[PDB]
């Protein structure tokens, strides 16, 4: 994993 | 390669469906709120309270139009369709997030203020006639908007442009994103969840409930046209609060998800889920912006629903078997509740009315409904001393070991009030013979306390029966 | 010459007396709030609600210490004694005004939050047991402090250094003052008056009143220790709210005076008055910072005052002449009121009880007390039909033409309910024979409406009698 | 008069 979203 | 990581991977069907919902909510919301703003602006009311209420409804309309006209199109382009790069620059990134935050505070504070003006109209009419004025309400609405802008200032410092391309040089990797650590972002997201959502909606709910009850009492114990208008206002504002809470809960959960889930848990599956969750939760934000003008139009329907619910409560208590049948057939809320938190089933079990209990359960009444102290219908049946209702309730799946705030179970109540027959039936259905309340009292202890020597005996027998198990 | 204009001209006696009050409030406030903070920090409570309440009391204590340790000494030196020049630089000028503003919001928001947690404890105990948690209350108190800092940001931009010497070059003419126009200053002062004072204290008062009544009803209809503690909390919080409103009203009036009075009205007399008003209003701000720990210690006294007031209401209604005499001698509040707004005099006039009415008036009962709809004791006496009480009330100086929210006068009520004798006595004391309610009904119109043909006649006679004069 | 306070 480790792929966090960038859109809040 | 260069910006692969920034790809979102929502299917084309999702994007088209969400675009349809967004555009539908854009026209319904813009027409509804536009007509509201236009009408209210051109309107002159003789009665101070009508003027003042309209000023708040005008604020709510303005906040909704700002989100639908400015936030929605930007969101549709840069967060639904083209995830990267961001098109609208650094000021646009900060301005977009500032506007959205400020509009939530403005909505929340306008709703709470409305619920205070109604509370005073109903509960302090004479003081309200003097302490209130049109021009002072206008000044207060200005203060609300300034307060909303001030509480949104953190978004100017937490959000900005970043290049998230592999080496931070590719123009396609330029995104509008948080520019502060998780610890800082957590603080600002919690500020919004508390001060735009939880706190103000909890205060509006309390004021709205108390106002509704107080109106019923002050009516039951006057100006027909004022009561009619106030009853519509209370019930519309209740629908507004419920609509707000339902529409915003997913959004706050999504933002808490963004700062609380750890890198290791961020699978592609969870990443993929998030961007679908985003579509749903942002759709519900635009429903919030579009719904209020529709709710104003359902004012008479809301009064009818309320009249039906309240008639079912009297029907279930007074013992009008027929009245209950008819009201249920219409579509009266079977799981409605009074000021104490008693549902029709609570009131049926309390008064006897085996028939009405059977009729209510059949229609899908919540058998394990709690009043404000945690009493189920089974508690009430055990307390009064109605065996048949206890059997009927237990049959339909009533919790035999359900406890109130003090830890009182039905077996405590049966034993306390000299109901031998009920003690027997509760034990048979798996009632813990040695359940203790906050103060360590067992059903046996309560039996002896109230000179119920016969019931202490059967409970002693129930207790020794457990002991033989081993 | 060079800085003559900036001289304030409060006498030396004023400065010494104010210095004594300030230093007295510094030690009482610092010891009281210091001991509170220390104790609460070292404290571990088994019960969630006790922990949560203590977190709020700890916030209130911190805000009070910040004002007493940092604001008070700066105020004493640069606003009481040495008016010019300002000693503490630009950051000190902005920091001083930022700190004071932020502390008012923090106090206000902590009080409202406390009043919500108590309301839920009393009215939604079962939901409160689950929906509430120690760690979530801490997070919410953090959001309160951040919100308070954000709402105080305007003071960083509205306040700063200016040289008000003749030519703006003399170092003695350097002052901490507003650096924005009156229009901008008005906006920020109104923001504080609304959002730190009027709005939050109105919400805390409503929640505190409803909680107090609901506790009485839920008791009258349990955990003895919980009820005792909740009753103390409600009554302490009520004293805190009243203390806050009394202490802060002069301060908000002074700040509104600063932006609303025009140059031409600013005489030396008014300039001189202002700087004396400043001493009083800033003294009351430090009373606010020092009083809460004292109020916590008077919890049992507040419960006694409350028990006496409530016993006088029952004594005055039930018709216990002796009980009223004794309770008045003790020091029971003669002008106390119930949920409806009825004082003991209201309840005496309503039930008959000529004696109790005479006893109450003699002790200094407000004869023209209004319930929540604007009914005076004279309204109630006219409605029920007690002649002697009307004469006794009129004698003591009752308003014969006092109107409720609907515009109903005593003459309307006398005529409506067939009280000929009372119609006669009210007319004699200057009752307008043709007073109209909101719907245009005269006493005469109401007499005919309720088939009271004899009273319509006397009123006709009263009406024609007026006509022969003019 | 026109001499308004400078202390808020
Ligand atoms: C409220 C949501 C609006 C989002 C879309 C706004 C687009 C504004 C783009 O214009 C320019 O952007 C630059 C970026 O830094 C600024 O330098 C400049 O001043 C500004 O004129
Ligand atoms: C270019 C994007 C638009 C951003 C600015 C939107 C307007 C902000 C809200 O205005 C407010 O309107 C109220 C009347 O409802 C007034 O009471 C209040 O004084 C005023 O401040
Ligand atoms: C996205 C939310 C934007 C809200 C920004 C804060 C607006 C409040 C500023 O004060 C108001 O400015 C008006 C002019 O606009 C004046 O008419 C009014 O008297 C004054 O009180
Ligand atoms: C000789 C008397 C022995 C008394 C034994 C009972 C324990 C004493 C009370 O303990 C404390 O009670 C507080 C409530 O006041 C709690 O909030 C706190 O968490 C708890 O530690
Ligand atoms: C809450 C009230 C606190 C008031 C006391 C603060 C005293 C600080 C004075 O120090 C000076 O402050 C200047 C600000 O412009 C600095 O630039 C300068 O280096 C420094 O010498
Ligand atoms: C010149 C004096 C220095 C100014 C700063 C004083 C401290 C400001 C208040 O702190 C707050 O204390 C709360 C504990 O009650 C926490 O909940 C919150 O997270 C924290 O932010
Ligand atoms: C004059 C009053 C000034 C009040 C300023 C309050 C800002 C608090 C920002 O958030 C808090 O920052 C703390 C940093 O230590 C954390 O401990 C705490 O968890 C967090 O929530
Ligand atoms: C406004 C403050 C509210 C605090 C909420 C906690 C109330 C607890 C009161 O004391 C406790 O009451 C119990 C009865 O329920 C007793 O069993 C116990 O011995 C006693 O310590």
């Amino acid at each position: 994993g480790g792929r966090r979203p960038y859109i809040l | 390669g260069p910006n692969s990581d920034l790809d979102v991977n929502t299917d084309i069907y999702s994007k088209v469906l969400v675009t349809a919902i967004y555009l539908a909510l854009f026209v319904v919301g813009t027409v509804g709120n536009g007509v509201t703003l236009f009408t209210l602006a051109r309107k002159k009311s003789l009665q101070s309270l009508q003027s003042r209420v309209d000023y708040y409804l005008g604020s709510l309309a303005l906040s909704d139009l700002l989100i639908l006209l400015f936030a929605l199109p930007v969101d549709l382009y840069n967060f639904i369709w083209v995830h990267h790069p961001w098109a609208f620059g650094d000021a646009g990134c900060k301005g977009y997030y500032f506007l959205r935050e400020a509009c939530t505070y403005a909505t929340a504070l306008n709703v709470v203020s409305l619920s205070v003006e109604l509370y005073l109209a109903i509960c302090h009419p004479f003081k309200a006639k003097t302490l209130m004025s049109r021009s002072r309400t206008k000044k207060f609405i200005s203060a609300i908007w300034l307060a909303s802008a001030l509480l949104a200032i953190p978004m100017l410092f937490t959000m900005g442009l970043q290049n998230l391309s592999g080496d931070g040089t590719h123009p396609g990797g330029l995104v509008c994103t948080p520019i502060v650590d998780t610890a800082t972002l957590r603080v600002v997201i919690q500020l919004n969840t508390f001060m735009s959502f939880l706190f103000p909606m909890l205060v509006a709910s309390i004021l709205n409930t108390v106002a509704a009850r107080r109106l019923t009492v002050m009516v039951h114990q006057i100006e027909p046209g004022r009561v009619q208008a106030l009853r519509r206002g209370v019930l519309v504002l209740r629908a507004v609060v419920i609509a707000f809470v339902v529409c915003w809960l997913p959004y706050h959960v999504r933002r808490l998800m963004f700062v609380y889930i750890s890198d290791e848990q961020w699978t592609t599956a969870l990443f993929d889920f998030y961007h679908y969750f985003y579509m749903l939760s942002n759709a519900l934000v635009y429903v919030s912006a579009a719904i209020n003008p529709i709710l104003y139009n359902l004012a008479e329907d809301l009064v009818e629903d309320w009249e039906k619910a309240r008639k079912l409560l009297e029907a279930a208590r007074k013992g009008q078997d027929d009245e209950v049948r008819i009201l249920l057939a219409n579509g009266a809320d079977v799981n409605t509740a009074d000021e104490t938190g008693f549902t029709p089933l609570h009131l049926a079990a309390w008064e006897g009315h085996l028939g009405i209990v059977e009729v209510l359960l059949k229609n899908g009444a919540d058998v394990n409904a709690n009043d404000e102290r945690g009493h189920t219908p089974l508690h009430l049946a055990a307390y009064t001393g109605h065996l048949e209702i206890v059997e009927v309730l237990l049959k339909n799946g009533a919790g035999v070991n359900a406890t109130d705030v003090i830890g009182t179970a039905p077996l405590h109540l049966a034993a306390m009030w000299g109901h031998l027959e009920i003690v027997e039936v509760l034990l048979k259905n798996g009632a813990d013979v040695n359940a203790q309340d906050k103060f360590g009292k067992t059903p046996f202890d309560l039996a002896i306390d109230n000179g119920n020597e016969d019931i202490a005996e059967v409970l002693q027998k129930a207790a020794t029966r457990e002991l033989e198990v081993l």
